[PDB]
């Protein structure tokens, strides 16, 4: 006993010294314990088991144990992982499966107090501590009279609590035992830190993959809530890692129709009583999407599910819809409140073990759906990490609800635009009475309202009811529309279309042509100057240029057809305000079209008119010819913008100079025709000349037209002053009315003179136009100088 | 010359016939007396 | 004796504590690993065990401690550590610890990023060791085929023997450990390799801990970048610039870069014809220069800079010059041209790219590392180039940072759906507004049409402006309008056949004047006339649902309110709104039933789920009322206007027949309750107390007015039934030709002779209930029902003739 | 019995909303003739 004093005896055999051998064997065993973690394919539980066996051997204790720490619903708890670990014990028998664990909340149990305090706790007598619990002792029939537990804390977080119980050869765990425990559990802490870091990396990788795939599927196509949610969930199937999960979508109709409210207010039907979302809507799951992953990988959709549906049999989805909480539940059927299915859920042997239900939340914090995730692939209950992943997924879906709403708004806007355009086309299109007012088939052919007459007969009868082209000076630059009514202008326009020999050549219908002419007239508004009279004047000027000006030799019949049509439709639906007011007033036209707002609007409207089969004047020509006509139409209408003409003046001048040096007309025709760009430039200049042709009219017509233009510009300036609070330019200012002559002189010297000078140089037959302009300028000078005399 | 550079990766996330159950998901569809059920359809009331 | 180690086993706890405490702190020095007793070897193992337990710090300290331990265990010198990296998919090895010697301080051994030496895996035996992931032990390295002498030339130190073992975790190599120039001997030793491996086990443990922590950190950064980008993208719809700026600025804390910028390319693919003219004519030479694979010119139209190294500023340069510090080097243009992910370390050292070799913003910031990536569309078309400059840590960009930024740019490229959708939304909204404005201009009555009715110019001699008081206009209009007694507007037997449509407009304005609402609510006369003419023009030219039908329905309601004495339950404002809704209950009727709208999938059917045409009429009436010129409800309070709008909705929606069929029973109950009241005033109070009762009665009045043609005399009824039959036959023809479906017997022309019988089946099925209940409610509506019965008899007679015609 | 306690939604993490608080957004939403024409052209309102 105590007779011989303590000494570090040298064994000579099998050992140099007791302490030296102890240190050597301890170092070797610790090295092997560290190498355990490097053995890929194993688990940290095996290393912890080896460490606990060594600790039990060294401390002369019994039944070493480990309790892992979880966090559910925001509260921590512990669960036994390794129990009754003793020296020379099998790992498989010692490990506790997820279905046999005992869960302790932090507030009960010595394990709970150790985890909460994050410090070593050594209790010599369990009966003297209020934190001791008898749950495990009564469950397993084991008596404990000594405890020593230190938590495994890394990163200010507890992973496990490891204890030793009932020292066999003593009644107390001394301080040295506590120190040895602390160091060995530091090594176990290294192992558990490695494991926890790997688990964190896997969790974050799963979360990032979920976000990638949800973003890829959401931005793939703009669809509704159901299809988008189905795509996202079906894609992130693998990364959820759940045996089975579902999503239920609630109805979003926050208000009832007035005819469904009468029985409620009259008392015929009792008021609704039952679950309600925080917004106040009745909890009505209108669709359930079930994803089956345990076997056969089934996916099913239940529209208007019954209350007998296995997802809704328990009250958890309805509870989530009512409250909006995140519900984490372990051993759900054992719970009394929610009444889960204790037995098999369906015909196959599947039972509900753990449930995780989260709500999908709109921008307005409304509840759009409830996503319920059932038992995990492994037997372990849902941790805080699974809650993190599923919460991120549900937040992403609630955000993509914006894309769903935008798709719905897209559909509504498209439908409203289609309805408005159709109604506008119905209003604008010429009525059959208006067509009959021109194509008098009833009073001349003796036929019923229904048209079954031959096209040639229609051409022949219409050609006898149109104004004579030689009379009314339709071929002359002096043509004045003042003595003609608008119906006469329509008739003259149809006659102009007939005179170039394109109705018979391209087999355009007579009724279609008349309807198109009348619709084009009705498209022009009732503004002072940019009305149907201006459109017909431009069309007649283009016809004069093509026929009298001998420019038709540069263009084919189809091209001339396009020129006449675009000249007639060059100013369609003009509101009376130029591009500057469109930009300054932030009109929808300016927001839709960037450059040449009015020209692009006219082109779009005229192409819309040509799209309809009842107005398509180019109905019977080839596809390539139609594409050519559309391109010609675009060029002609866009060229009417005077900025483009100002930019291309020099190009046209170069073309004219090149053509002037040739002594043979055939050579000039060959030079122009072979290059489509030259034809397009000449066409743009022709359109500009047609638009400005009002200047070249005789003096009375020019004076009246200039007065009309001035009256339109003054109205625009007054409206700009009223609604834009800006001072108009002197040209558009009404108070500068007496300044009208001088300005016009400038307009002749700045814009119009170049076009007609270059056209007179290019073609001598267009000489009168320029001449007329000069005469008009002289007259305006006589009005400007008088103003200087009036001053 | 320029150093060798990494090509863009698109196959991994390149990836509804593929997604089962989409046929009954595009549109969802939800009263009178016994005799009215046929007479209303006869007159185009509904 | 007789007690062998038992007492020692009992006291072993104190010994373990003592040895742990007294061997944790002190450091032991020993040589050659073979002149060492097991005790000090165990103590060394405990030292390195403690060193593994970092408890905070950096892995390089523990690696260096282990390296010097190995240096004085192997009798070697100048041990080294090479960290393996990956750039552009090419693995490389850099030097992290150099010349590790026993009793050598750690600071001198560490190699900063500035002075690191990088070897490709095809250069040096370190490259082969990293490639094969196997232990290599080479003497006489000058005779080896893999040895590279570049480091020896750089440092002036000769090597003769070496033993390099790569550190590999998870099939990935992290570092290569070298021991060189064994002293007093050559060839190393097999036991030297064994101890090398058994301590590189400690080194691998440390490296595995550090690598797992780093991988977790980068994955967390990627996930948070994805979260923040998704949160900012889904906030609202916006164009490319603002969306990209929000997404890139919100994640500035997770991108460990001192500076980074994004440059956006011009998206215009084709030019206008007038811009193409100079090129085609040859006056301007074709553009030669950088071009994206899609063929567009490489033009950066806007650049956003994010400066984070000093004072945080976000410079936005619109149309940046080529002098901009991002574009002076060719990297952004190279990325735009090719679309490769470019990782550049030591950027100024490169020759192809003219990177600035000094400070760029006069703030002392010098470009060291660059990472440039392209952003693509769904069509694999480049939209922008994102350039991330030198890393915060100073180390060159590796595969992990490339992963993070590549995921960010992939998300940004996917996010362009919300920009294309934004542009489409703007275009669709603008086109809808333009179409509605032009439709309203086409539909609204011209001033000439107003002057036709309101002849102010012929009685006040103004002819120019409506500068007169409202009393003058009222007096002028009252004389012109027809007298209600002369035109039989009050009677139930009124027929619109003699009158013209202009006469119908005048009679409608007279009806509005009769109920005394123009004067009380101060409805402008010109506004009222314009609204009436606009409502007339809104009705299409269909056979039955034309302006005449709307006027007949309005006049029937006027008769019910005045002659039928049903105005007792309704106030003046309710009667006004009710008449206005009656006149517009069938506005803009295409000419088809709701079934045709549903089957044909018309835009109306997709826009409105149920009661399609009725909701369309209500929406169009509200659109008419929105215009100030057409608004007869101008001078009304907000509450009164809300009441009028509610009455409009109820009336126009209840116009349909399915709702009336579903709600017949409540009207029957109301009539039954009012029938038992002993006094008229009690019934009035009972009806007027509950608003729902008034709404039900008004809906039933809508239904009665809509079918009023049945109660007209036989001459009117025959023509009206012929019109309705013609409309239904036209709809049936449309269904047969377009929808390719056989129509119902009513809409089939072949069943034309069956029109009488069906009308009988109509009269006793839909109209008889409502008219009988109204007759029971008010006896003044007794003639209507009476007339209905007479009409039925006539139809019955015709049916009998049919029964004869098919009997023979 | 009472329902088990459940965690509340972490709306505080991304509560933030959209606006111009991001620096540099004020200039981010939106982005030819002869000398004599510069004034005469604008005086006629042609441009
Ligand atoms: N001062 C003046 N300007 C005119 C005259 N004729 C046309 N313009 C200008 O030329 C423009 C032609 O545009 P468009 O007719 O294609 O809409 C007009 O809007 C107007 O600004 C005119 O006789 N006098
Ligand atoms: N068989 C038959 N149906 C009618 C008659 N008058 C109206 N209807 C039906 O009642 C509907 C009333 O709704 P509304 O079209 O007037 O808004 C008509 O569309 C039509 O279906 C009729 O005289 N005979
Ligand atoms: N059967 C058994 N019970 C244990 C073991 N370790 C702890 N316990 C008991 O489980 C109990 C859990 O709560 P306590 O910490 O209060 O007390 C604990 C011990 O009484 C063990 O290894 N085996
Ligand atoms: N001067 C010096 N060279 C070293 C050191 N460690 C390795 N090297 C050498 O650097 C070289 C890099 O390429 P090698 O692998 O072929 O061979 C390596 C060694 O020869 C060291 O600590 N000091
Ligand atoms: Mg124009
Ligand atoms: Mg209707
Ligand atoms: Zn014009
Ligand atoms: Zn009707």
């Amino acid at each position: 006993l105590g007779e011989i004093f303590k000494n570090s005896q040298v064994p000579v055999q099998s050992s140099m010294s007791f302490s030296e051998l102890t240190q050597v064997e301890e170092s070797a065993l610790c090295l092997e314990l560290l190498w355990t973690v490097q053995e890929e394919g194993g688990t940290p539980e095996q290393g912890v088991h080896r460490a606990l066996q060594r600790l039990a051997h060294l401390l002369q204790a019994d039944r070493c144990s480990m309790f892992l720490c979880r966090s559910r619903n925001g509260i921590p708890e512990v669960a036994s992982r390794l129990l009754d670990v003793t020296p020379t014990s099998k790992f498989e028998d010692n490990l506790v499966g997820p279905d046999k664990e005992v869960v302790f909340p932090l507030d009960i149990g010595i394990v709970g107090w150790a985890a909460h305090t994050k410090k070593t706790h050594n209790v010599p007598d369990v009966k003297k501590n209020s934190h001791f619990s008898d749950f495990m002792d009564k469950q397993t029939g084991y008596v404990t009279k000594n405890l020593l537990a230190t938590p495994i804390v890394v990163g200010k977080e507890v992973l496990a609590v490891i204890m030793a119980v009932n020292k066999v050869n003593a009644s107390e765990f001394s301080k040295q035992d506590e120190e040895v425990f602390s160091k060995y559990l530091n090594f176990v802490s290294i192992i558990l830190r490695l494991h926890h870091t790997s688990y964190m990396y896997n969790i974050e990788s799963r979360r990032s993959q979920i976000l990638m795939w949800s973003a890829n599927k959401v931005f793939e196509e703009l669809t509704d809530v159901e299809r988008q949610f189905h795509k996202a969930l079906y894609t992130v199937r693998s990364y959820l890692n759940c045996e089975r999960y579902s999503i239920g979508l609630l109805d979003m109709t926050k208000e009832k129709e007035f005819y469904d409210e009468w029985p409620i207010k009259l008392g015929e039907v009792e008021p609704y009583k039952g679950p309600k979302t925080p917004d106040g809507r009745e909890v009505n799951f209108y669709k359930i999407i079930d994803y089956i992953l345990h076997g056969k990988e089934e996916i099913k959709v239940i529209p208007t599910p019954p209350a007998d549906h296995w997802t809704l049999i328990s009250g958890l989805p309805t509870y989530v819809a009512e409250n909006g909480f995140i519900c984490n539940m372990m051993n759900a059927p054992a719970d009394e409140y929610f009444t889960f299915q204790k037995g098999p859920v369906d015909e196959t042997g599947w039972v509900i073990k753990n449930v995780l239900s989260l709500p999908i939340v709109n921008k307005k914090e409304d509840i759009v759906g409830v996503a319920t995730f059932y038992n995990r692939k492994d037997g372990k209950p849902f941790d805080e990490h699974d809650e993190y992943i599923t919460e991120t997924l549900t937040q992403f879906l609630g955000w993509s609800l914006l894309n769903t709403d935008t798709y719905d708004k897209m559909n509504k806007l498209e439908n409203r635009k289609d309805i408005a355009q159709e109604m506008l086309m119905n209003q604008t299109k010429a009525t059959p009475e208006e067509i009959k007012s021109i194509l008098k088939f009833q009073e001349k052919l003796n036929v019923d309202v229904i048209d079954d007459c031959e096209e040639k007969q229609l051409v022949a009868i219409l050609k006898e009811d149109l104004p004579d082209p030689r009379s009314a000076e339709l071929y002359e630059f002096r043509f004045s529309d003042f003595p003609l009514t608008e119906h006469g202008l329509i008739k003259c326009g149809i006659r102009l279309f007939f005179e170039i020999n394109v109705v018979e050549k391209f087999k355009v219908p007579v009724e279609v042509l008349t309807r198109w002419m009348y619709t084009v007239r009705k498209g022009y508004r009732a503004v002072t100057y940019h009305n149907w009279r201006h459109g017909f004047n431009v069309g007649q000027t283009m016809f004069t240029l093509l026929m009298t000006g001998r420019l038709k030799k540069y263009y084919t019949d189809l091209e001339a057809f396009a020129m006449l049509a675009a000249a007639f439709c060059h100013d369609i639906d003009h509101r009376g305000t130029n591009n500057l007011y469109q930009m300054k007033s932030t009109s929808p036209l300016a927001r839709l079209h960037g450059s040449s707002i009015l020209e692009r609007h006219h082109l779009e409207y005229s192409k819309t008119l040509l799209q309809d089969e009842s107005l398509n004047i180019f109905q019977n020509l080839n596809k390539r010819q139609f594409e050519t006509v559309i391109h010609l139409f675009e060029v002609a209408i866009i060229a009417t913008d005077l900025a483009l003409y100002f930019k291309k003046r020099t190009m046209f001048q170069k073309i004219v100079d090149a053509c002037e040096q040739m002594q043979t007309e055939e050579e000039a025709i060959k030079y122009v025709t072979v290059d489509p760009t030259k034809k397009e430039i000449i066409m743009a200049m022709m359109m500009t000349a047609c638009d400005l042709s009002a200047i070249t009219k005789p003096w009375e017509v020019q004076s009246q037209v200039a007065l009309m233009v001035a009256n339109e510009f003054w109205e625009q300036g007054d409206l700009e002053r009223t609604v834009l609070q800006q001072q108009p330019i002197p040209m558009m200012d009404r108070n500068k009315r007496d300044e009208l002559p001088k300005l016009q002189v400038g307009f002749i010297d700045f814009v119009c003179t170049f076009v007609y000078k270059e056209f007179s140089r290019f073609h001598k037959e267009i000489t009168p136009m320029l001449s007329g302009l000069q005469n008009n300028r002289v007259e305006w000078k006589s009005l400007a100088d008088e103003y200087d005399a009036k001053m | 010359g320029p150093p060798k550079f990494k090509q863009r990766q698109t196959r991994q996330f390149k990836s509804g016939d593929d997604i089962p159950g989409m046929e009954g998901l595009g549109t969802d569809i939800t009263a009178f007396n016994h005799l009215e059920l046929h007479e209303l359809a006869q007159y185009g009331i509904i």
